[PDB]
C-alpha cells in the first residue's frame, strides 16, 4: 500500500485525486447534477453546474474570498484601541460566566410589570405594641 | 447581629434555594435588581440577618452556590434573580460527582473545597456576630449528598459553638429516580447524626400529595415543590427578622426540641393553604388553623404521625392574634390526644408569636414536631439497602476509589443503632 | 399506466403503504406536532398560597 | 463545553453514521456546506472553525474505499474534515486475520493520530461513541485493535459501542459466526456498554408500524439515528431531570462483567395512523416494554430485569412518569431480578424529536427512549455458540483463517470465554 | 529611511527576484505600470524603503540585474511585472559563465564586474541613509556563485558598516542538475564567511517535499518554489516597513542571531503553509502557527534540525494579535524541548510583531534560525568534493583560466574547518 503516480485524469478514483479536483483551475473542477445524482433519465432533460467546494486559486493566501479579512487588513492596534474618548468602547475579551446577560436585562419591560406583580403587593403591617 | 448564612449544593439545593431567595426578597421589597421598593420601615429594620451592603446601596444575599457541574448553575443564574448573587461566589467545578457519594466526598468533592471553604470563611468573619449555618440539598444525589455532608464536618470542626441547619430531600421508594438511592442515603445519615445540631426531613411524595389534594391543582412540577418548602424554611426565621409577643430564635427551638443529643430529626408543615375555588369559603381563625396544623395528611413527611407518640411538637404562629386564644388552643389538642403525646414529660408544645404575617395573608402557621414516628422512614430506607448490599450489587464504583465495605458495614450498623434508640422511647413509661 | 394494479398503491419500494386520507388543511399543515394535546397548562402556581388578592 | 467523539469503522458503521450526522445536521440547523444561517448546544458535536462552518466530530475508517468515496462524492463533501476520512485500498473479504493481524495494523497509527488531535483540542471529553458491525471482518479487527488500542492510550475515557450483532435465521454472510465470536471476545473486556441492534427485530418494527412491505437500509439507519439523538439529547439540552454519560452505567452495571444491553424506542407511528390515536405519556411506556416492539430479536419474558435507564424528550412532566412506572411495576407479566428493589432511572427532556424531511416517521410531541438490563440476553450468546459449534467440529472454513498469520487456538479460547459468560449469566440471575 | 538595495545574479537569482518584486508589489498595491493603487495610507509613508520614484508619480524598484549572457534576462523583461525595472539597471556580457567558477570570477567577471559596480554605487548613494544589502543568488552555478561572490567581496571592501543579507541557494545531492557542483560550490562558500553578516541558505530539494508532502500538488514547476522563497523573502522586513508593537530591523537581527563572528548561518522557515483541499478546515490561531514553525519537515533546508541544537532563533509575528500569548507559547516550545536548545545561553528566542498581515492572510510567520544541524548539508558537499579532487576530474578547465590548485586545496581546508569549529559547541557544557 504505497502512493501512485500520476497516470489517469482527475476523474478517477484513483489515489491524490481529490487535491486535484479542489484546484479551480483544472477544468475539471466543477461537475454537472445530472451526471451521477440522477434517479432517472425522464426527470430532467436539463443540465446544471455544482461545482466541487469552494476554493481559491492560489494556495498561499488562501484566506481571500473572505470580505471581511480584506476590510480589517490595514487596522493597526494604536488605530484600533486609541480612537477618540468621545466615542470609543472597550474591546476585550471577558469570561463567558461574567457576560451571561440574565433574563431581566434581555427584556427589561419584564421588570416593571414585576415588582407591582409580587413586590410591595398586599401588606399588611400590624403592631401589638403599647406606644407604637 | 445574629445573622446567618446560607450555603446550597447539588441541583436539588440549588433549586430549592433559588425559590427561597424569591420568597424573602418579596417579604423585605428587593427587587431582583436588589433595590429596595418596600413601603414599611420594619421591612429595612433587619436586613442584616440575610443580606449584606455594598457600596451604592445595594443588598447581595449571602449565600454561597456549589456544585460539580455548570449545568443547573448556568440556569439559575439566566433565569430570574441570577443577577442578585455575587459573580464571584459562583464556585463549581469541570467533572461532576456521577451519583457517586465515594467520588463526590473523597476524589473529587475533596479538591475543589479548597476554593469554597475560603469564600465561606470569608462570609463568617465579616459578619459582626455569627449566629449559624443553614443548608439546603438532598440525600439522594451525588454531590448533594457526597460535598454537602463533607463540608457540614469541616465548618463543624472550626465554628463548635454555632448552630447548624439543613433541610434534606430523602428519597421515598413510591417516588424513584436513581437505582442506587438506598446506597449513598445511608451513608450521608451517617455523617449527618454526627455533625448537623438540627435535620428537617422533606418528601418528594409528600409534597405531591399536599399539592394534589389540599391545593387540588392538577399538574405540579418541581416548581410549585420548591415553594412549598421554601415557605416553611422562612418560617422558621420569621421572629428573628420581626417583633412579636414571643421572641424565639434558632437556639431557642433547639433547646426546646431536643431531648437527648442524638434525637434532632424533625418533621415540618405549613398553614393555611386552601385551593383557588374554596379560599372564600374559609375562615382565617386560631382554631381552625391549628386543626390544620396537626393534621396528619398535612406533614411534609411520608410518616404518619399517629403511628407514634410526640416527643415535643413546636408551633411558630404570625400575624396579629390574642395569646390566650394560642394558649388554651395546645392545652386542648395535648388533652385529647393524650394517646399520641409521650407522658413523662409535661406541656411537650412550645408556642411562638410574630406580629408580621407572611405576603398577603392575614395568618399563617409553622409547625416543627420531633415525633417517634420518623423512625418508619428509616427502616424502610435501610430494608433497601440489606437487600443490595447481601449481593455486592453496584459496589465496584464505591470500592474503586479508595473506599472500602468496611465503611459500608459500619454505617449501616450506626443507621441501624440510630432506630432502636429512637424507638425505644416510644414504648418507655414513666 | 402502471400505477393502478394495486400492488403499486400498496407495498412500494421503501415507502409507506399508500392510505388516502384527507386531513382538515384549515390547521394540520404548518406546524401541527400531532399528539393530544399540550397537557393544559393550569391558572395560578404560586398565588394560591400568597393570594396577591 | 462536554464533547463526545464518535468513531465509525465498517460499512454498517459508515452507512448509520450518515443518517446519524445527517439528522444532528437537521436538529442544529446547519446546512450541508457547514453554516448556519441564524445558544452553543452544537458543542457536544461540532467545532467552531473560527469564522463560520462548523466541522463535526468524527473520524472514518475502512480499508475498502467505495464507502468512504461516495461521502466524499456525495451531497455532504462540504461538512466532513478532509484528511478525517481515512481509507484503505484492499477489502478484508469478511476475515478477521486478515483485518487484525495482516492489513490493519498499517492503519491504526494514523487513527490514533487523528484521534489524538481532535482530542487535543476538546477540553471537556466525555467518552466515545463507536458504530460497527461485528459479522464482518474488518468491522470485527480493526474494532477490536482500535478498542485495545485506545483502552490502553485513555484510560478511564468511558467508550459505548452500538453493535450489530447476526440475526437469529434472516442473514447475509456464511461465515459470520466465526469472526462474530473472536470480535466479542475482544469487546467483552475493553468496551464499557455494548447495544445490540439485530436486523429482524427493525424489520418487524418496520413492517409493524410503518405499514412499510419493502424496506431499504436507509430506513432501517434512520431509526438508529433518533435513538442516538434521544440517548444525547441529554447532553446539549436544558431539561426538568438531566442525565449525563457517566449517570448511564454507574446505575446500568452491576458487575463489570454483565454492561450488554438492548433498547427500545417508542412512539415509532406515521403520518396516517397517528391521528386514530392520543400518544398519552402513560400508553407510550407502555409500547416501550412491549416486547414485540424491541429493538433485539430477544425475549424479555424469558428473563429478569436489572435495570432500566429509561429517557423520555418532549413535554413530558415528572408527574406522570411516576404513575406509569408504578403500573408497570404493579403488572404481573414483568418481573424484576429480586436483589433491585428500584430499578428505573428516568430522564426527562423539553426538546421535542425532530423529522427529517422525505422520512416515514411522524413529529409527535412525545418519545421515549429505554435502554434495558436484563438476564434474556444471554439465549442470542447461545445460539451463536450453536452455530458456531456447527461449523467448527470439523474445522470448515479454517483454512482461511491460518493462513493469515493467526494461530490455531484462539477460536477455543474464544468459547471457553463464551461459556463463562453464560455462566456468569446464569448464576447472576438466580433467587438469592 | 533605512532603505536597502537589491542585486540579484545568474538564472536562479534573477527569476527569484523576479518573482519577489511581484509580492512586494501586490503587497503595496502597485500596478505593473509602477502606479499606484492602493487603499489604505499605511501602503505611501515607507514605499521609499523599496522603490524609487520618478517624474509622473510612478515608482521604479531599485534593482541591478547581473549576468554574463542575456538569455535569461530576455525572459524576465518579457514576464510579468517586466516593466517596473529600468533599462539602464541591466547588466550583461555576450559570452556566458558555462557552469565555470574561474571564467565568472577571474576572466568575465573581472572584465565586466567594473560597470555593475558602478551601477550599485550610483543606487547607494542615491539614498540618504542606507541600511545593508540583500543578495539572491545560487552557488551551483558559474555566474551565481562565481561573479556574484566577488561583487560580495568588493562591496565589503567599500561599505564595511552595512550589514549584507544573501539568499543563496546551495547544491543538494539528492537532486543533480550538474556534474561540476561540488567544485564551484566549495569555492564560494570560502568567500562568503569573511564578508556576509547574514546568510540563508535554501535547498531545491527540501522545497519539492514541503511541495508534495505539505501543498499536496501534483505538478508543481519552478513557480510555485520561486514563490516559496519570495514569501519568506519579504517577511523578513516586515517590522521595517509597518507599524507594529516590537520592531525589529535587519541588525537588530544579526546581533540577536549571532553569538561569534563566524556563526553567521542561518535556516528559514514560513508558515501557516495548509493543502489546497484543507483549506477552510484549520484555525488560525498562535497555538497552531508556533506548533508548525518548529516543525523538522517545515524547513527550506536538507538538514534536519533534530539531529543539532539551537543557538539561538527569532520569529517575526505579523497580523494584530495580543502579545501575553506570543511570550507564553516561546516559553512553553523552550520549556518542552529542552533538548534541542544549548544550554549556557537563557531564553535563546526572540519575538516580533507587525500589525500589518500580508495580503490574503489574517496572521503569518517567518522562522530564522541558528543551528548545529546546518553542517550536515556542508558534510556532503565535501565528501564529494573529496572525491572527485582526488582523481583530478574535470580540473583542466579551472586550472586553464589563470586558477591553480593551490586554493582548491585551501577551498577544502576552510570548509571542514568550520564544521570542526561549528559542531564543537554541539556537546560544549560550561
Ligand atoms: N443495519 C445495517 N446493517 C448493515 C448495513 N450495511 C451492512 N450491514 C451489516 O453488515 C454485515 C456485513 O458486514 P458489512 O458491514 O457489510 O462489511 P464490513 O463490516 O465493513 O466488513 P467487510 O465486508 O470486510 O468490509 C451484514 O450482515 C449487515 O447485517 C446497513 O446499512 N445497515
Ligand atoms: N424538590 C425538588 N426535588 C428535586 C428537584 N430536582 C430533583 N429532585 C429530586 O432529587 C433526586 C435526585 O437528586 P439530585 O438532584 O440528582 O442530587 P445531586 O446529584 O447531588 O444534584 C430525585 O429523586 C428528585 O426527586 C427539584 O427541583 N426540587
Ligand atoms: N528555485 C529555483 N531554482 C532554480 C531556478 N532556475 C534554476 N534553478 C537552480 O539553479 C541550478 C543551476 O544554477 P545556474 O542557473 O546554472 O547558475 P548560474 O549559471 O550561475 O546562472 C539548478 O540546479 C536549478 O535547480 C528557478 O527559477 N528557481
Ligand atoms: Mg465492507
Amino acid at each position: 500500500t504505497t502512493e501512485p503516480e500520476k497516470k489517469f485524469n482527475s476523474t478517477v478514483l484513483i489515489g491524490n485525486w481529490y487535491e486535484e479536483r479542489c484546484d479551480p483551475n483544472r477544468e475539471q473542477s466543477k461537475f454537472y447534477n445530472e451526471r451521477k445524482f440522477a434517479d432517472n433519465n425522464y426527470q430532467k432533460y436539463t443540465l446544471s453546474e455544482n461545482k466541487f467546494q469552494d476554493t481559491s486559486n492560489s494556495w498561499l493566501n488562501f484566506q481571500e474570498n473572505k470580505p471581511e479579512v480584506k476590510n480589517d487588513q490595514f487596522i493597526t492596534m494604536n488605530m484600533q484601541e486609541y480612537k477618540k474618548p468621545s466615542e470609543q468602547k472597550r474591546n476585550s475579551e471577558l469570561k463567558p460566566f461574567i457576560v451571561k446577560k440574565s433574563h431581566f436585562d434581555k427584556n427589561p419591560h419584564e421588570l416593571e410589570e414585576y415588582r407591582e406583580k409580587w413586590t410591595k403587593s398586599a401588606h399588611t403591617f400590624d403592631r401589638m405594641y403599647l406606644g407604637t | 447581629m445574629r445573622e446567618i448564612v446560607h450555603i446550597q449544593g447539588g441541583q436539588c439545593g440549588n433549586q430549592i434555594g433559588a425559590k427561597f431567595w424569591e420568597v424573602i426578597s418579596d417579604e423585605h421589597g428587593i427587587d431582583p435588581t436588589g433595590t429596595y421598593h418596600g413601603d414599611s420601615d420594619l421591612q429595612l429594620e433587619r436586613i442584616n440577618v440575610y443580606y449584606n451592603e455594598a457600596t451604592g446601596g445595594r443588598y447581595v444575599p449571602r449565600a454561597i452556590l456549589m456544585d460539580l457541574e455548570p449545568g443547573t448553575m448556568d440556569s439559575v443564574r439566566a433565569g430570574p434573580f441570577g443577577q442578585l448573587f455575587r459573580p464571584d461566589n459562583f464556585v463549581f467545578g469541570q467533572t461532576g460527582a456521577g451519583n457517586n457519594w465515594a467520588k463526590g466526598h473523597y476524589t473529587e468533592g475533596a479538591e475543589l473545597i479548597d476554593s469554597v471553604l475560603d469564600v465561606v470563611r470569608k462570609e463568617a468573619e465579616g459578619c459582626d456576630c455569627l449566629q449559624g449555618f443553614q443548608i439546603t440539598h438532598s440525600l439522594g444525589g451525588g454531590t448533594g449528598s457526597g460535598m454537602g455532608t463533607l463540608l457540614i464536618s469541616k465548618v463543624r470542626e472550626e465554628y463548635p459553638d454555632r448552630i447548624m441547619e439543613t433541610f434534606s430531600v430523602v428519597p421515598s421508594p413510591k417516588v424513584s429516580d436513581t437505582v442506587v438511592e438506598p446506597y449513598n442515603a445511608t451513608l450521608s445519615v451517617h455523617q449527618l447524626v454526627e455533625n448537623a445540631d438540627e435535620c428537617m426531613v422533606i418528601d418528594n411524595e409528600a409534597l405531591y400529595d399536599i399539592c394534589f389534594r389540599t391545593l387540588k391543582l392538577t399538574t405540579p412540577t418541581y416548581g410549585d415543590l420548591n415553594h412549598l418548602v421554601s415557605a416553611a424554611m422562612s418560617g422558621v426565621t420569621c421572629c428573628l427578622r420581626f417583633p412579636g409577643q414571643l421572641n424565639s430564635d434558632l437556639r431557642k427551638l433547639a433547646v426546646n426540641l431536643i431531648p437527648f443529643p442524638r434525637l434532632h430529626f424533625f418533621m415540618i408543615g405549613f398553614a393555611p393553604l386552601t385551593s383557588r375555588g374554596s379560599q372564600q369559603y374559609r375562615a382565617l381563625t386560631v382554631p381552625e388553623l391549628t386543626q390544620q396544623m396537626f393534621d396528619a395528611k398535612n406533614m411534609m413527611c411520608a410518616a404518619d404521625p399517629r403511628h407514634g407518640r410526640y416527643l415535643t411538637a413546636s408551633a411558630l404562629f404570625r400575624g396579629r392574634m390574642s395569646t390566650k386564644e394560642v394558649d388554651e388552643q395546645m392545652l386542648n389538642v395535648q388533652n385529647k390526644n393524650s394517646s399520641y403525646f409521650v407522658e413523662w414529660i409535661p406541656n411537650n408544645i412550645k408556642s411562638s408569636i410574630c406580629d408580621i404575617p407572611p405576603k398577603g395573608l392575614k395568618m399563617a402557621v409553622t409547625f416543627v414536631g420531633n415525633s417517634t414516628a420518623i423512625q418508619e422512614m428509616f427502616k424502610r430506607v435501610a430494608e433497601q439497602f440489606t437487600a443490595m448490599f447481601r449481593r455486592k450489587a453496584f459496589l465496584h464504583w464505591y470500592t474503586g476509589e479508595g473506599m472500602d465495605e468496611m465503611e459500608f458495614t459500619e454505617a449501616e450498623s450506626n443507621m441501624n443503632d440510630l432506630v432502636s434508640e429512637y424507638q425505644q422511647y416510644q414504648d418507655a413509661t414513666a | 399506466k402502471e400505477a393502478k394494479y394495486h400492488s403499486r398503491q400498496v407495498e412500494p419500494l421503501g415507502k409507506r403503504m399508500e392510505r388516502n386520507y384527507e386531513f382538515p388543511q384549515e390547521v394540520h399543515q404548518d406546524n401541527f406536532k400531532f399528539g393530544v394535546a399540550t397537557i393544559n397548562s393550569e391558572n395560578t402556581a404560586k398565588e394560591v398560597m400568597f393570594p396577591q388578592k | 463545553m462536554r464533547e463526545v467523539i464518535s468513531i465509525h469503522v465498517g460499512q454498517g458503521g459508515i452507512q448509520v453514521g450518515n443518517a446519524c450526522w445527517e439528522l444532528f445536521c437537521l436538529e442544529h440547523g446547519i446546512q450541508p456546506d457547514g453554516q448556519m444561517p441564524s445558544d452553543d448546544a452544537f458543542n457536544t458535536f461540532f467545532s467552531e472553525t473560527g469564522a463560520g462552518k462548523h466541522v463535526p466530530r468524527a473520524v472514518f475508517l475502512d480499508l475498502e474505499p467505495t464507502v468512504i468515496d461516495e461521502v466524499r462524492t456525495g451531497t455532504y463533501r462540504q461538512l466532513f474534515h478532509p484528511e478525517q476520512l481515512i481509507s484503505g485500498k484492499e477489502d478484508a473479504a469478511n476475515n478477521f486475520a486478515r483485518g487484525h493481524y495482516t492489513i490493519g495494523k498499517e492503519i491504526v497509527d494514523l487513527c490514533l493520530d487523528r484521534i489524538r488531535k481532535l482530542a487535543d483540542n476538546c477540553t471537556g471529553l466525555q467518552g466515545f461513541l463507536v458504530f460497527n458491525s461485528v459479522g464482518g471482518g474488518t468491522g470485527s479487527g480493526l474494532g477490536s485493535l482500535l478498542l485495545e488500542r485506545l483502552s490502553v492510550d485513555y484510560g478511564k475515557k468511558s467508550k459505548l459501542g452500538f453493535t450489530i450483532y447476526p440475526s437469529p435465521q434472516v442473514s447475509t454472510a456464511v461465515v459470520e459466526p466465526y469472526n462474530s465470536i473472536l470480535s466479542t471476545h475482544s469487546l467483552l473486556e475493553h468496551t464499557d456498554v455494548a447495544v445490540m441492534l439485530d436486523n429482524e427485530a427493525i424489520y418487524d418494527i418496520c413492517r409493524r408500524n410503518l405499514d412499510i412491505e419493502r424496506p431499504t437500509y436507509t430506513n432501517l439507519n434512520r431509526l438508529i439515528a433518533q435513538v442516538i439523538s434521544s440517548l444525547t439529547a441529554s447532553l446539549r439540552f436544558d431539561g426538568a431531570l438531566n442525565v449525563d454519560i457517566t449517570e448511564f452505567q454507574t446505575n446500568l452495571v452491576p458487575y463489570p462483567r454483565i454492561h450488554f444491553m438492548l433498547s427500545s424506542y417508542a412512539p415509532i407511528i406515521s403520518a396516517e395512523k397517528a391521528y386514530h390515536e392520543q400518544l398519552s405519556v402513560a400508553e407510550i411506556t407502555n409500547s416501550a416494554f412491549e416486547p414485540a416492539n424491541m429493538m433485539a430479536k430477544c425475549d424479555p419474558r424469558h428473563g429478569k430485569y436489572m435495570a432500566c435507564s429509561m429517557m423520555y424528550r418532549g413535554d413530558v412532566v415528572p408527574k406522570d412518569v411516576n404513575a406509569s412506572i408504578a403500573t408497570i411495576k404493579t403488572k404481573r407479566t414483568i418481573q424484576f431480578v429480586d436483589w433491585c428493589p428500584t430499578g428505573f432511572k428516568v430522564g426527562i427532556n423539553y426538546q421535542p424529536p425532530t423529522v427529517v424531511p422525505g422520512g416515514d416517521l411522524a413529529k409527535v410531541m412525545r418519545a421515549v427512549c429505554m435502554i434495558s438490563n436484563s438476564t434474556a440476553i444471554a439465549e442470542v450468546f447461545s445460539r451463536l455458540d450453536h452455530k458456531f459449534d456447527l461449523m467448527y467440529a470439523k474445522r470448515a472454513f479454517v483454512h482461511w483463517y491460518v493462513g493469515e498469520g493467526m494461530e490455531e487456538g484462539e477460536f477455543s479460547e474464544a468459547r471457553e470465554d463464551l461459556a463463562a459468560l453464560e455462566k456468569d449469566y446464569e448464576e447472576v440471575g438466580i433467587e438469592t
